């Protein structure tokens, strides 16, 4: 109901966790679990590559169609572009329904 | 047919054509299936008149919308038929259920 593709078997959850590296244990045995760990974080790169099937249009429509366009009118910032502080912003929600089809 | 001031005269025109096409790829607005007059008659000895094709589009009152599609029908490939020529096509119905003709 939020829009999208209903999948009985969706793309699976990809779960990630730093392995606990303990600090130095006591030189005598303690049966209690470790509460002291070396503080650490991880970083790295992640790649997703999705292949999408397209459905081309076969309209015999004469007049031109509504399409998503940028405006040529000047502005302080180009849409879908970083500003002078390096902050990327998206100005408006772009839906996907621009071409037409007869019922 | 020539109207000359007193009497309608009707003559053959042997070198004149008639343009026929089928919209077999469903890229014109489909006006059939709306219970309109002008079908074939129930009785085989009756001569009928071919109804004029017309379609409706999007409106905002009696005005037009930018998404309103205009369809030129001379922008389709049509077969031109003089006397002596004929037109033929076949069609296969898709797998539809039986109409339940019982109580």
């Amino acid at each position: 109901l939020m829009g999208g593709f209903g999948l009985k078997h969706p793309p699976p959850q990809i779960l990630i966790k730093n392995t606990p590296v303990p600090a130095n244990p006591s030189t005598t045995f303690s049966a209690a679990k470790f509460a002291s760990f070396i503080t650490q974080y991880s970083t790295g790169q992640v790649s997703v590559e999705i292949e999408w099937e397209l459905q081309k249009e076969n309209s015999k429509r004469w007049n031109p169609e509504i399409q998503y366009t940028s405006n040529y009118n000047k502005s302080v910032n180009v849409d879908f572009t970083v500003d002078t502080n390096g902050v990327y912003s998206e100005p408006r929600p772009i839906g996907t329904r621009y071409l037409t089809r007869n019922l | 047919v020539t109207q000359n001031d007193g009497t309608t005269t009707i003559a053959n025109n042997l070198t004149s054509t008639v343009q026929v096409f089928t919209d077999s790829e469903y890229q014109l607005p489909y006006v059939l299936g709306s219970a309109h007059q002008g079908c074939l008659p129930p009785f085989p000895a009756d001569v009928f008149m071919v109804p004029q094709y017309g379609y409706l589009t999007l409106n905002n009152g009696s005005q037009a919308v930018g998404r309103s599609s205009f369809y030129c029908l001379e922008y389709f490939p049509s077969q031109m038929l003089r006397t002596g020529n004929n037109f033929t096509f076949s069609y296969t119905f898709e797998d539809v259920p039986f109409h339940s003709s019982y109580a």
